[PDB]
DNA sequence: TTTTTTTATGTACTCGTAGTGTCTGC
DNA sequence: GCAGACACTACGAGTACATA
């Protein structure tokens, strides 16, 4: 039914694919979780990758003509297709019937997909604490107190960072046990 | 080192803790429930953080990390629950335990859990150094004859009424498998909160899931009870021990019994059992066993047994396990076989 | 042509509520009484045999523990979460096929979701089907999760061979044992199933199907699919008669009963059945020998076994006492000689034929 | 261990032996029933020290001229000895002194001489294995072909990494399938002229060959679908490879 | 035309339409009725002895399911999908040689790939051949998928000894037992094969091949090819008889009749004739034992003789009528002891001679006379 | 360092041509008809007792399948492919020591590379020797490749016995039963081999070697090589008679007549004398069985004795006259059972003594 | 209260470890 | 560069099971 049209370049497609398919390694329980969700909405590409715990969504501008739709592609195969193609080459994509065909002029691949309805998404919620923190400040917050985490601990909550906020300041608690760390930016 | 029973270990738990605790003895479930009671008592007391460590050779001591360094956010004391190997530890682990005790903090508790240890393992450096303040306690599952009283006492503790027929069917179906017994008691309590169970559905909620070590098998075969022996063999299904153990067992007691019958003309059977102290709970159960036999009866038994001995090991028969059903049943109502088999 | 795909009766008639579970009164009533009140152990182990309802009952607990109404022994009828569990998709129940997930590199990750917040509805609850395939270290991870389970989560568990689990996890889990269905239960359930859709049925076919099911309900449903197929949309006595060549079992006793006399066509019919069935001739003659030996045992003891062939305690006894012991010894000699020389016959069927002919040659 | 006769001395930089082994190592048998098939054949000619490795379905032969007179001698060295010898190669400045014997291979590198036992067998005649007619010959860019084959192979069948060339006039079409059917098609502009032809063959092997030689412009030679393909670089003829087709 | 390629009778003559099967009724009818009524069960196991058709029946059913038109019990031989499965390597039929796929590391991958939709036809047919070879972990992995597979996946399991499977797998899927074929069916199939092959044939040779096939059609076809090779491209009673080692030469009834008539000279003459013929002695003894067995069976009931043995039926009936059962049993036991002692005899001819002599001299009605006292 | 290493006759004289093979007329005719007529098959298994030639027939068939002349019934012997197969270098003849390479791992490995085209030959012959020692998983792994292999690959199986194979594999190959070779074929082949090898030989010695081999070229030829070491350069009757332990003297029938008359002392004295002289016991009981057979045969039909029997008729006919027909068969059965139990006896002489005492226990009155 | 006592050979599976390709923001 | 990540692949061991 749905038939999407990609017309993109490698340099503007390699990095979003890396950021969306990095954590997607290994074998997930639902086979769709091992798959990468492609959505073509307006002049926008949405690449979604999940592990039932975290979702990475990359947005890519579509300057060249396109067609809206939604499908899912084996992440490793699609990434290896986009990788290795000649630098500056244009990837065109048409999802016909069951299979998705990618083309780079002199190359053509036909990849098997899975219906987009099967892909899980995280329900909307209310964001209590919304802020626009400077990126460098968040980087400092993470790095100055991330070396102490106590990964793989019996507490089953000592394994994660804590974030506390008050007024115009915030702190990151490095729950570790024999180690503690805090950062006040 | 005190070497007491958990019925007193509860008393030492109620009083001031006597440093490290070592509860031992092969247990179906009593070890785990004693551990749970220790956990709840400690939670009521100071020690709350139960770190589980599996004592095993070729496994390094990550406990030293807890031993050398104290907890920083919530000290609250803590308890090291050690799981011993089923054969006991080695000298290296035994001495590293002493090193750990040398690293012991005042808020640290040592709990060592396992089965019975060898004398050298029992008298290792760590146990010897801990003999001044630590305690030792051991327990074991009740026997067949001791089961009904234990089951009734547990029922009275759990505030549910039982019956003689219910206890009989429980001790038959769940003989020595206390985990299954406890689950069945809970199931009967939850199924009917009436509190009155005589024989309405106790069989309906109880299956045949019990352990059966071979030593009792001859205890039936010596009476020659066809239905009882057949039912015992059917109970042995689904936990089926390989035939060689059962075969070794009955060849042991039949060689002993044939020697006894040979010597019966000599020094009497009691003073003969004085040599044969096989602790068959009196050495008198064998005394009433030897009452019902004949020399030709022993011949008919030994012929079949020795024919099976080559029937499973010379040519690797597949029915040989079921052959244990064949040999035990035919002896029940065979005063003496008029040859025709003489294997 | 490509329409009307009647999927398996094993999957279509899968129970939806505790009122649709045939048999197993003890488990059903126990969990019904346990769900009204809050005493819920953190792990429920289900065990039984092939195709009874362990998986179905586990689906029912996922139905019950998670509902808009709450923890209810009574069903829900329709409510979102339990509605969602009628089909495969559901957020706060994850069904780990433990057979496909045996290594820790998978099960540790799966259990690592226990410390995340539960999805829509309380009681993050997952069903680790066929637990007996977890690796040892996988069992250690499961034990470390069970000893300190998060209060907001629970998780069921299922298997078929409970003896393979470690004693620690078995002792921890509140095991329910699920019994094999009786013949009457399966027969009535199959009657109901056949009446439900459209298929006519005669009773003898259904007793035959129940007997051949060996107690598993899923087995009865597979055989009723085959019976419908062979019978052309009608489970009559003829398709199940074609199945009768497979479910016909009592053969070794009839030949023993017919050996002591000349019954005519009985021996020929029985040898034809044995040849067309192709069972082990050596085992057939060994069963013959065992029956004859216990008969000789009964001759010298009026009730020597008693529990032998309770269904044939009114015919086997006649030949157990009427036949002279000398004839029994001679027959034992004949059958022993036949077995000793059986492998060297041109064919083992010919050998057993010759044993039968020698037995019939004398008396 | 004592010294040996039939011991010809070699004087060659470690880079030479490294290039040779790296040229014919990926096609050396690993735990195969043909016992002589393991290891490499070192054969001495007045022109070079030729070396031959084969699995029975990948025949890689390298020929680096040595500049010394060499009596004709054929040797087979097992897999373990070859791997160890390649490990002991480095630097590229020291002259390696290779000493051959009847049952042993010794080698002096720097200040250390190491030895390896020698496989007892009669290795096949590689020249007969090489096709006797290069009637259909094509040349194509090495890196272009390598990239195209990697692209095609990323959808190839997992256990049997098998693709299919279709050679038409100045065109190479790579087609690959797999279970869970997926089709990979890629067209390359090549220097070919002759009969239209199709040939199926393993792609891991060809990617390995192209990785080993890595010239500017490769050329392969071939006759018929059943016929094996002989791939070498178009610059020189020092290294040749033979890949046996899939299908039949 | 006759298409002279001479490529293995077995592979050339594998059934391709639903009617070419040798005559398995209880499974072909069930499959056809299921496909006609729309009851396409998602998993079912074919069992039965070697070479009866189960791997062939699975291919026919996959042909029927994935036909271009609507699901038809009798597949067509013209549509693209049927042609492809006919030629093998069909797109949607995944034929898994399970004996080569036993590690769980591959069954897990199979269940990983099962989800993705097929491209052609309706279903994707997983024909897992030799199921009983899968390792235990693979079976347990397959269990959950077999219970509730996706909408478009059918599992064609075929095996030789289904009892090896875990009982739960037997529960998940249907069970079709393919009975070993009768002699008439297999002989008719051989007649069809040779007639279409344009190869002359003799009825006795075909009956011999059917008898020696042990009721499995591939055995008969391999034996037919071996006989075609054995002869000069023609199937002849002489060639088949000499290749099988059977004793159709001078029958065996003469030897047994000389036994019961206690003529040592006739037995010696027949033994010398067989020795000049260069026959193997154990086969002769097996033939004599079989003759005795058939005589006893006919004495119990005259309808025991086979139609393939209708050449000597009158003398068979006469010997059944004359010889008492006890003498038949004594002959059978003596000859069976002789066969047991054949490997330990000083010579096979000499051992068989003494076995014949022992079974003769112990004949009660006409024993060998004591020489003097 | 001799010519390669086959100075032994067992390896030197393996045939290189269908014309050079002895016996096996039916299987050779079948293979030649199949090769010439065009009816070829992908799987032949040759089953027969040891030392009959199934490996040799398989290798010769492999030659014939890959000769440059075409698919020829008789291999060239001189063409390059035949030479390569002789050397073992031929990269398409994949011989398998299946008794040694048993693991299913290697079977799977060799089945993965079946799709490849042959390197040089027409057919990629998978010669498998000692197939019956494949592990059950390996047998079942070979199934789907044996049944429908690609067009270019052909399997050869060479097993000692066929019944150990699963009935699935046994039903997918041509079962060629190699008929065991009779005495005359062995004698003629041995005489021809010795004439080619230029060593003097005596016909009766060759007769002994033939009758003692129990139908095996390899066994008889190994026995001849053993005799060459004993009998210096020649297979002489005396040397092979002493080595093989044949019963040259007449003590066989003497102790036969002692045994049938319940003369225990005489039987024991003869046994002691024979053991002192250095007799072989299995041949003793074989001779016992033969003499008893002759006695019984002339008891039924006179004038049946030949050569030596016809010379010792003066005793044999008297024994047939005095011994009842019933007791002859019992003596024969007892002696053959004793021969069966000779391996299952710690001392061979003690086993023969046991057998003779068992025989004398039929009439143990004195 | 400590008590007797079957193997060879093969096939899988899962957990460490060890060695190696490959390549990424460092 | 580049070393360390990071992956990936192979090998041994310990264990569980099968079959003759
Ligand atoms: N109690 C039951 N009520 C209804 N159907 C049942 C019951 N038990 C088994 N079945 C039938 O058997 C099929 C498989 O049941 P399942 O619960 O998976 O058995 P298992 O205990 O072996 O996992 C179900 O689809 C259902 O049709
Ligand atoms: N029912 C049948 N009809 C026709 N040929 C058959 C039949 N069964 C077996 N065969 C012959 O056997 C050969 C292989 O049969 P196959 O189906 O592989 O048996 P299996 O069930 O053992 O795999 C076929 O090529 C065919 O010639
Ligand atoms: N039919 C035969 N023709 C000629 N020589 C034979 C024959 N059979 C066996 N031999 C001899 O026996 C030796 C071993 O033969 P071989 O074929 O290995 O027997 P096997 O079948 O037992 O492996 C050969 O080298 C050859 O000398
Ligand atoms: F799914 Be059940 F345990 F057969
Ligand atoms: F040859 Be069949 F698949 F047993
Ligand atoms: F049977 Be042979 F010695 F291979
Ligand atoms: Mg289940
Ligand atoms: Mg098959
Ligand atoms: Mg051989
Ligand atoms: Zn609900
Ligand atoms: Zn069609």
């Amino acid at each position: 039914g749905p038939h999407m049209k990609f017309t993109v370049e490698r340099e503007h497609l390699l990095k979003p694919l890396q950021q969306v398919s990095g954590p997607l390694g290994g074998r997930p329980t639902l086979p769709i979780l091992g798959n990468l969700l492609l959505q073509v909405a307006d002049g926008t590409l949405s690449l979604t990758g999940t592990d039932l715990e975290m979702e990475m969504v990359a947005r890519v501008a579509l300057v060249q003509p396109h067609e809206p739709g939604a499908t899912t592609v084996p992440a490793r195969k699609f990434f290896d297709i986009c990788r290795g193609l000649p630098e500056g080459a244009e990837i065109a994509v048409q999802l016909e019937g069951e299979r998705m065909l990618v083309r780079s002029g002199r190359s053509r691949f036909s990849l098997s997909t899975l219906p987009a309805a099967d892909f899980p998404n995280l329900d909307d919620w209310q964001s209590e604490v919304e802020f626009t923190l400077p990126q460098a400040t968040m980087k400092r917050l993470i790095e100055a107190t991330q070396f102490s985490m106590a990964h793989q601990d019996v507490r089953y909550y000592l394994n994660g960072m804590l974030f506390e906020t008050e007024g115009e300041e915030l702190r990151t608690v490095a729950t570790d046990g024999h180690r503690l760390a805090v950062c006040s930016m | 080192m005190i070497r007491l029973y958990p019925e007193q270990l509860r008393a030492q738990l109620n009083e001031g803790l006597r440093a490290a605790y070592l509860l031992l003895g092969n247990d179906p479930l009593l070890l785990q429930e004693s551990q749970d009671a220790v956990r709840q008592v400690a939670a009521a007391q100071g020690f709350e953080e139960h770190h589980t460590f599996s004592i095993d050779p070729n496994t390094d001591w990550n406990a030293i990390f807890s031993l050398c360094q104290a907890m920083s956010l919530f000290a609250s004391r803590q308890t090291l629950l050690l799981l011993l190997p089923e054969n006991g530890p080695n000298a290296a682990i035994n001495e590293q335990l002493l090193t750990l005790t040398g690293l012991l903090h005042d808020d640290l508790l040592l709990i060592v859990r396992g089965n019975k240890l060898s004398k050298a393992q029992e008298n290792a450096a760590w146990f010897t150094a801990l003999a001044n303040r630590s305690v030792q306690v051991t327990c074991q599952t009740p026997e067949q004859a001791q089961l009904p009283r234990w089951v009734a006492a547990r029922a009275k503790q759990l505030n549910l009424e039982l019956d003689d027929a219910a206890n009989q069917v429980l001790c038959y179906c769940y003989e020595g498998n206390l985990l299954a017994l406890a689950q069945a008691l809970e199931r009967l309590s939850l199924l009917w909160p009436d509190g009155k169970l005589t024989l309405p559905r106790v069989e309906q909620a109880v299956n045949d899931a019990a352990h059966f070590t071979p030593f009792h098998w001859v205890d039936a075969l010596l009476m020659g009870k066809s239905k009882r022996a057949l039912h015992i063999l059917q109970q042995l299904r689904l936990e089926g021990s390989e035939p060689v153990i059962l075969l070794r067992t009955l060849q042991r007691e039949l060689l002993l019994l044939v020697n006894l019958k040979r010597q019966s003309a000599h020094t009497p059977l009691r003073a003969l059992f004085d040599k044969h102290r096989v602790w068959q709970n009196r050495r008198g159960m064998m005394g009433e066993a030897l009452n019902r036999l004949s020399q030709t009866q022993l011949r008919q038994a030994v012929q079949l047994l020795t024919r099976t001995e080559l029937t499973l090991k010379q040519d690797y028969g597949q029915s040989v396990w079921a052959e244990l059903e064949g040999l035990s049943l035919l002896l029940c109502h065979k005063p003496l076989a008029d040859v025709f088999i003489d294997g | 042509g490509p329409h009307m795909s009647y999927q398996v009766l094993a999957r279509k008639w899968r129970p939806q509520t505790f009122a649709d579970v045939v048999g197993q009164e003890h488990v059903l009533t126990a969990l019904a009484n346990g769900l009204s009140l809050g005493r819920i152990h953190h792990a429920y182990l289900f065990s039984g045999t092939r195709g009874v309802g362990k998986t179905s009952i586990a689906r029912l607990l996922a139905k019950g523990l998670n509902c808009e109404t709450g923890i209810t022994a009574t069903p829900c009828g329709v409510c979102d979460n339990c509605r969602e569990i009628e089909q495969g998709r559901f957020v706060d129940l994850i069904e780990i096929d433990a057979a496909s997930r045996t290594k820790v590199e998978d099960t540790r990750d799966l259990l690592d979701n226990v410390q995340y917040a539960p999805a829509r509805g309380r009681f993050k609850v997952y069903l680790i089907d066929e637990v007996h395939m977890l690796s040892r270290h996988s069992f250690n991870a499961l034990l470390k999760t069970l000893e300190e389970p998060p209060e907001h989560v629970k998780f069921l568990l299922a298997t078929t061979d409970p003896q393979k689990l470690p004693v620690t996890i078995l002792s921890r889990c509140l095991q329910f044992h699920l019994k094999a269905l009786d013949v009457e239960q399966i027969r009535h359930q199959l009657e109901h199933i056949l009446n439900e859709e459209h298929i006519a049925h005669e009773p003898r076919a259904l007793q035959l199907l129940a007997r051949a099911a060996e107690g598993s309900l899923r087995d009865a449903l597979s055989l009723t699919d085959q019976a419908i197929a062979s019978g052309d949309g009608q489970v009559s006595t003829q398709a199940v008669s074609a199945m009768l060549g497979t479910l016909d079992d009592d053969q070794a006793l009839s030949l023993v009963e017919a050996m002591v006399e000349a019954n005519g066509e009985r021996v020929m019919a029985l040898i034809n059945e044995a040849a067309a069935r192709g069972i082990e001739w050596e085992a057939l003659l060994v069963e013959m020998l065992g029956l004859l030996h216990r008969i000789a045992m009964v001759q010298l003891s009026p009730a020597a076994l008693g529990n032998d062939m309770a269904a044939i305690e009114l015919r086997m006894r006649e030949l157990a006492r009427t036949i002279p012991p000398t004839d029994i010894q001679l027959y034992y000699q004949t059958l022993l000689i036949g077995r000793k020389e059986l492998p060297y016959a041109p064919d083992r069927r010919m050998g057993v034929e010759m044993t039968l002919l020698r037995a019939l040659a004398f008396h | 261990l004592d010294d040996w006769q039939s011991e010809v001395e070699f004087t060659l930089p470690q880079a030479t032996m490294k290039r040779l082994i790296e040229a014919t190592q990926f096609s050396m048998a690993h735990q195969d029933v043909r016992y002589y098939l393991n290891g490499m054949l070192f054969e001495t000619e007045g022109e070079e020290l030729r070396t031959v490795a084969t699995d029975g379905h990948r025949l890689a032969v390298c020929s680096m001229p040595i500049g010394q007179s060499l009596p004709s001698h054929s040797v087979i060295v097992p897999r373990k000895g070859v791997i160890e010898l390649m490990r002991m190669l480095d630097g590229g400045d020291n002259p390696l002194r290779v000493q051959i014997g009847s049952n042993n291979i010794r080698a002096h590198v720097g200040d250390f001489i190491f030895t390896s036992k020698l496989v007892d067998g009669r290795f096949p005649d590689y020249r007969r294995v090489l096709p006797k007619n290069p009637d259909k010959h094509l040349e194509a860019g090495c890196d272009l072909l390598k990239q195209a084959f990697a692209r095609a192979a990323i959808l190839s069948n997992e256990k049997f990494r098998g693709v299919r060339l279709y050679v038409s006039e100045n065109q190479l079409k790579i087609t690959a399938n797999n279970p869970e059917q997926e089709e990979a098609e890629e067209i390359l502009d090549v220097t070919y002229s002759g009969a239209e032809m199709e040939i199926g063959f393993n792609v891991s092997y060809v990617l390995d060959v192209l990785n080993a030689l890595k010239c500017e412009n490769v050329r392969m030679m071939l006759t018929d679908s059943v016929s094996s393909v002989q791939i070498e670089d178009a610059a020189s003829q020092s290294a040749a490879y033979v890949v046996m087709p899939m299908r039949l």
